[PDB]
This record gives C-alpha cells, structure tokens and sequence, in this order.
RNA sequence: GCCCCAGGCGGUAGGGGAGCGUUCCCGAUGCCGAUGAAGGCCGACCCGCGAGGGCGGCUGGAGGUAAGGGAAGUGC
RNA sequence: GUGGAGCCUGGGAGUGAGGGCGCGAGCGAUAACGUCCGCGUCCGAGCGCGGGAACAACCGAGACCGCCAGCUAAGGCCCCC
RNA sequence: CGUGAGGGAAAGGUGAAAAGAACCCCGGGAGGGGAGUGAAAUAGAGCCUGAAACCGUGGGCUUACAAGCAGUCACGGCCCCGGGGGUUGUGGCGUGCCUAUUGAAGCAUGAGCCGGCGACUCACGGUCGUGGGCGAGCUUAAGCCGUUGAGGCGGAGGC
C-alpha cells in the first residue's frame, strides 16, 4: 500500500508496502505514555510520620499548658515533621497490551511512511565507522540535517560512526519504538530492520 | 546640597532617641548644637555626636557653608535589636529586645 | 505527526476530584464528607458491606 | 515533585492588598482583614448598585414634587395627569426639565391639569 | 434646542452636537439612526404624546464600546459563598447630528 | 439551521461539568535571554466571567521555556 | 397535563440534633420561644431583597448581571422618610 | 536541655576577581562622610535578590459639636496626571470572618499581624463508568534475551 522508497548504488527501488492504512492518534499517544511511564526511576521518596529521625515522646502535656496540643515534633504539622501522603518509591511500568504496542509501531511506521519520510536503505557503502563518513553519505543519500532522523538499523559500524550526529538519533532494530519514531521528522531503516520489523508487526 | 551623617548600630532604644532627634528637626546648626548640650536624655549625647560629625562631613567633604548649616532632615531607623533573656518568677522567662538605633542627620544652607 | 501533535481522545483522561480547594471547587472545607460523624471522620466507617 | 508555594500565595495576597487600598488601618495592610472588608465591599457594592435607583428616584420624585408644588398640584396629582395625559417621560426628565426648564416643565403642568 | 429621546428602555434630553453613550445598540459605526423623540424642548415646545408625531432626532453612532469592568462580587456568610465576576457592560456611543421636527 | 427560537439560571450538605495557576517529564543537542531570564515593586493599559494572562515602567543580575500532552509533595 | 415532569437500570451523596408559623390532637395547667405527633408552609439552605423600627421562619416576593427607565405587591402617602 | 536513659537546635550564598576600601576628615572608639576598588558598594563583609508584617522621614487630601464591623453609592471639594488617579465633607445603606449550629453581629469557638510549612494519597484487590485494542476469545506473571531510556520473548496462569 504505502510505496516505500529503497535508497542503493542500483539507484531508488521501492516497497509495495503493507501497513495500517489509517492512523489513529490516541492509540499513538497511549503507546508513547506506555514507554515514558515505564521508564520511570520513580525514586521520589519522603519521610512519613514513622520514618522520620524524632522521637515519640509528647512535647508537652494535653491540658493546662495554654499551647495547642501536640503530639511528638515528628508530626506532619511541625516544621521539620514528616510529611502526610508525601511520594513513596513507586512503579510506574504496567504492561500495555502486546496487540496494542505492535499494531502501535506499525501505525507509526505507517504515519512517517505514508508521509513521505520514511527512507529504507540497501546498504551503507558510504560509511564505514568513520562520522564524517556518514555525513557526506547522508548529504549524498539526500539528507542536509534539519530532519531529526530517525536511523535504524544493525550496522553497528553505521550507528557507531553517526551518533554523534544531533540531528540523527541511532537505533539498532531491536530498539525500533514508537517514541523515537514519532521524536524524528524522517526515519531511515535498514532492510534487514525492515525485515525484523515486519516479523515485530507479524 | 545636603550633608549626612548616620550613627549606624546605635545600642539605645530607638522610640526613646526619636524624641530627642524629633526635637531639631528644621532647626539651625548652632540652635540645635546648644539644644542638644542642655537636653537631659541619653539620646541627646549620641544625637549630639552625629550632629556634628555631619557638620565636618558637610564642612569638609561636601563643602558647605558652616553658617547656613540647619537640620534639614534627621530622623532614626530601628537596627537590629539585642534578644537577651530576663529571668521572670516561677521559672518563666522573658526576652527583652535590647534595641538598636541607626541615626541619620540630613544638612542644608538655608538661604536668606 | 510530532510527540506535540499526540493526544488523548477527549475524555480518554480525566481529571482528579480534588477535595479541600476552597470553595470555588465546590469541594471545599469538607472532601464531600459532610458535616460531623463517623463516616467523615478519617479512617472512617466499617466494613460497609457488612 | 514537590511543588512548595512559590510564588503563588504572595501575588494573591498583593491582588487583594492592591483591591484593599484606602482601608482604615489593617483593613488595606492585612491580607486577612483585607479580605473581609472587600467582601463587606462587595456585597455593598451589589447592593447599592440595586439601591442607587431607587435612591435617584427618590431624588427625581422630591425635586418633581417640589416643582409641582410651585404650581398648585402636589406629586401625586401631577403623576396621575401625565398618565392621563398620555405621557411617558420619567422621573428623572422631569427632574431635569423642572431644574431647567421652568416654562418647558411649566408646560408639562399645563397639560398634567389640562388631564383633569 | 433639546428633546427627550428614548432608546434602551431610557429617556435622554439630547441636543445637537452631543456626545451621548447609550445601550448597545445594532448600527455600524458611522451609521446613523433616527430616534423616537419623546418632546421637543425648545421654542415650538412640543410634547410627545406620548411621542412628537412627525419628529425624530438624527445621531451618527460613534461606536460600540465597553463599560469599566465592574467587578459583581457577591458574598454570604458562614457558608462559604464567594461570588468574583467581571462584567462590562456594552454601549453603543453616539453625536447628536440634529432634531427633525 | 457559527447564529436564531423557547425556556432556565438563590443556594448549604452534596452530585456533575468546565477552566486557571504551581513543581517536574516530553516537545528541547530546540527556542527566549547582558539589547537583561527568573524574581521584586508599580500600572488608571489590554484579554478573560473568574481562577488568572499579557503588556508596559523601575529593581534584579542569569536563567526561562511554547504550542500540545503527562505526573503531582499543587493553590491556605 | 411536555414538566429540572415520570419510570427503570446503574455510580456518587449527604442527611437520619431540626426549628418557627397555621391548622387537628396528646401531654402540660386549654403555661411556656415547652414537648410529641399529623397535614402544610417557611427557614434551614433564602441572616439575598421591600414592609413590620429594630427581628430565621409575620406580610410581599424566589436575588444570572448591568442601566441616573417604567408598573405594581405587602406596607405606606404630616416631618424624620 | 535531662541525674540519667534520652531529647535535640539554629545556622549556606559579597564579588569574576579581595580588587575586602590606602589615605583625609568627624568621632574615645564604634560608626559616618569623602576618596578608592569595583560592571555595579542600598554588591561593604550584619555583604546575590530582598517581600510582608513592623518602623519611621518627607509630600497631597483630610480631621478638634463628633457616632463607628470602618465599608459602599451619590454629590461636592481639594490635589495630581492628563478622561482618569488620591482624600473625604455631606447624605443614604449597611449586625467582622471560620467553625459549630434550628438559630451567631453575637456577650459561643479560633485567630496579635506578616512570611514560609500545613492536611483526601499510594499500593494491591473489587465494582461502576469511560478512551482505546482485540474479541469467543482476551490476556500474561516470574523469569529470559537485548539497549543501557529499546523493546521483544516468555501461554506458566487468570478471566
């Protein structure tokens, strides 16, 4: 369905290709909440009443002192007491459904290939481990650098000599997720990326 | 031109100096001078010390003319008080402010 | 579409009912609880159910 | 995070202060009292906003009556012919006529008579 | 010359060559109405019954603008009813051009 | 059919809806910033119904951070 | 009889100290700003508005807002007003 | 602080650089004024900014026959900026806020004022609704594999 442009020394081949012809935002924005959600620390921690280094001991009696009653200084009330309902160490992960982050991905896919910016790739002739390798490669294959692209392949001599790229954002095939996908204006993939994502979308 | 000297951390109730100083407020140097040597208050010695070291401070840095020299505007900021304790009965105990005072002495040459 | 460009559908998210916040929320001084009892003090009631 | 109070309280505080200024003592220098008062404020203001009519209508009806009087008929006569009359011009015109213009709202007792 | 005019709901002594805010009118800027004229007050004073038959005064509208933000705030007590609202009310700005008898 | 038609609009407990603002994440290797950020003081100026927002003046001297979303130690 | 009417199904409630007034009763002393009920109303929650001088429930009347417009309600029209 | 076991503080910030103010003057000194360093010194060491409470100092209005929950409406006067802003002399109206209450202006409770902290959350289950995915199917946990912010595998198990 969406035509895939295929970038090689034998010129510019194409792809049929079969996505998910209709895009559906909110699906999108879940799958990207998913992966921020879980990949927070979630080391907020505070000091409850119990938690925190004072003592037990009442501060003054109940009655016939004319100050307010008080418990121990370690109270939420006191300044230097601990804190009421204050963040504990707590996970944000939860497992998105696995249908839900696959066809996710491929609507992604679908979203910067139906729109023009998408670009698999044959091969890396160019690039060889060196940057500016990858540099005259991507301005030869096209690229001047104001397209944050999405690189995605298993040519560790390919990601290694462009990550330092600021406007490239390196991926092994594996890594493939729409986060970094919708991050890019263009995306780039290796055909055996293309494969593994066919496989991940199978 | 106007002249000023200021008795900054002045150890001495502010309200009590206040009436001292309020007491040659637009007045000639010479008047107030005097004034000051025959005031019976504590404030009116330290009031007297800023009165005329803003007169050298008029005479020499500014360089004012000594005879027009007048009170043009003096007044005393409240500095910051000395929290001392004062052992009251039955066991209590209070907190007196041994307040400070910044004195400030504002000169002009009245003309005519 | 840009991560600027991603949105929950309309009402897929919601706010809070946030108590305690004046009176301009309408949920202000009581958390909904009511005046005086068991049930809004904290902690509240027991095993409703049963 | 933690979201301590920032910046907020204190704006709030300086909005009501600057709404406060002109208040007898504490009432424009205490964000508390402040407060009350311009509630006190506002309720006077909705209310007077209601009374202020009435209240020029009292006016309108006093210096109306006043005039009339000047030409033999009180208040309430003078209301009946005009109504009579066919008429319609309200109190406050006619307070302005009465002030202003003594043959115009001469005229006007003229026909307010002139119903009877 | 003046003459009482309603408009609003109002009555407005107006002369020519008068600046005379009214209720929001429906005009374009520019424009310019004709008013029921309660009474002509003048030399021939004439009195509406309970309008001036053929008369009418012609106002160009200056134009729409809004009232000072009166700040409608009401408030009960022991309740806790706190009412804040802005308010502006529109108006619709005018010149007396002349009086038509 | 954004506008018109009719009707409604006191309000505690309470139920519901709709927004404002604070800290922090994405936007952001971005953008604003010594021609001055944040912050402070001031405005009779503009926006909003309001929560508030701009804008302006002075202080301040170095950070601030959009649209659009998310998460709370969020509004005294 | 189209009404912020009705019914059903679900979620969330608060409330479960009420009070005054009228009427019909009990108790009381045919006393109580009393108590306890029924019918109703108002306040509560309408200490928003006019009158009753002042006054929650008595009389009028249900406060979206603005207007230096008009008509009335109870109540008033000798001055305050 | 407590015999003691034990309780338990407060308290950070000049400046890029001390360049930390020579020296003069007043002063017993302190402190101050000059000078000087400095981008800046109301950055001067009690030092980034510096709010409010509070305190005073100058100016504008106003006030000594006068009644008041402090306001609000009108009018007028004055002053200021150029139609507005400040003050209020008069007249009208007007029973603080919170809680708790049938009922509070209440002579019921709380608060001296200011500034800051301060209270409906989290987890895991259930149930209702809802935004989406799939749908007589839905769906993974532990763990494994990967990056080291990348996810996938994992069907055990549950409904």
């Amino acid at each position: 369905v969406y035509q895939i442009p295929v970038l090689s020394p034998s010129g510019r081949r194409e792809l049929a290709a079969d996505l998910p012809a209709e895009i559906n935002p909110h699906l999108l924005w879940e799958v990207v909440r998913w992966q921020l959600a879980k990949r927070r620390r979630g080391t907020a921690s505070t000091k409850t009443r119990g938690e925190v280094a004072y003592s037990g001991r009442k501060i003054w009696p109940q009655k016939h002192t004319g100050r307010a009653r008080h418990g121990d200084i370690g109270a939420p009330i006191f300044v230097g007491g601990g804190v009421v309902f204050g963040p504990k160490p707590r996970d944000y992960s939860y497992t998105l459904p696995k249908k839900v982050r696959k066809k996710g991905l491929a609507m992604a896919v679908a979203d910067r290939a139906r729109e023009g910016k998408l670009l698999l790739v044959e091969a890396f002739a160019g690039v060889n481990g060196k940057t500016k390798e990858f540099l005259a490669w991507a301005k030869e294959a096209g690229l001047d650098g104001s397209e944050s692209v999405l690189l995605v392949t298993g040519n560790e001599l390919v990601r290694r000599a462009a990550r330092n790229l600021p406007w490239v954002v390196t991926l092994a095939p594996e890594g493939l997720n729409v986060y970094d996908i919708v991050r890019t204006e263009r995306l780039v993939m290796d055909l055996d990326a293309w494969e593994v994502f066919q496989n991940r979308i199978g | 031109m106007e002249a000023k000297a200021i008795a900054r951390y002045v150890r001495i109730s502010p309200r009590k100096v206040r009436l001292v100083v309020d007491l040659i407020r637009g007045k000639s140097l010479e008047e107030a001078r005097n004034i000051l040597r025959y005031t019976n208050k504590r404030g009116a010695y330290f009031v007297a010390k800023v009165l005329e070291s803003a007169a050298a401070n008029a005479v020499n840095n500014h360089d004012m003319l000594e005879d027009r020299l007048y009170v043009k505007a003096a007044y005393v900021d409240e500095g910051p008080a000395l929290k001392r304790v004062l052992p009251r009965a039955r066991g209590r105990a209070d907190i007196i402010k041994k307040r400070t005072s910044h004195i400030t002495v504002i000169l002009g040459e009245k003309h005519g | 579409m840009k991560l600027s460009d991603l949105r929950p559908n309309p009402g897929a998210n919601k706010r809070r009912k946030r108590v305690g916040r004046g009176p301009g929320s309408g949920h202000g001084k009581t958390a909904t609880r009511g005046h005086k009892g068991q049930k809004s003090r904290s902690g509240g009631l027991k095993d409703p159910r049963r | 995070p933690r979201a301590k109070t920032g910046v907020v309280r204190r704006r709030k505080h300086k909005k009501i202060l600057k709404l406060a200024k002109g208040y007898w003592g504490l009432r424009s220098k205490s964000f508390r009292k402040a407060r009350e008062t311009l509630f006190a404020a506002g309720n006077y203001a909705y209310a007077h906003r209601k009374r202020r009519k009435r209240d020029f209508r009292r006016l309108w009806i006093v210096r109306i009556n006043a005039a009339c009087r000047q030409h033999g008929l009180n208040y309430s006569t003078f209301i009946h012919g005009l109504k009579k009359a066919g008429i319609e011009v309200d109190r406050k015109n006619l307070a302005d006529l009465a002030v202003r213009e003594p043959q115009v709202f001469a005229e006007l007792v003229e026909r307010a008579k002139a119903a009877q | 010359m003046f003459a009482i005019v309603k408009t609003g709901g109002k009555q407005y002594r107006v002369e020519p060559g008068l600046k005379l805010r009214v209720e929001k009118l429906d005009a374009e800027p520019g424009a310019t109405v004709e008013l029921p004229v309660l009474l002509l007050g003048g030399e021939k004073t004439v009195v509406g019954t309970p309008v001036v038959e053929g008369a009418s005064v012609v106002a160009e509208v200056l134009g729409h603008g809004r009232g000072k933000k009166i700040l409608v705030s009401k408030f009960k007590a022991k309740v806790q009813y706190r009412r804040k609202k802005g308010h502006r009310q529109p108006y619709t700005e005018l010149l007396i051009k002349e009086i038509r008898g």
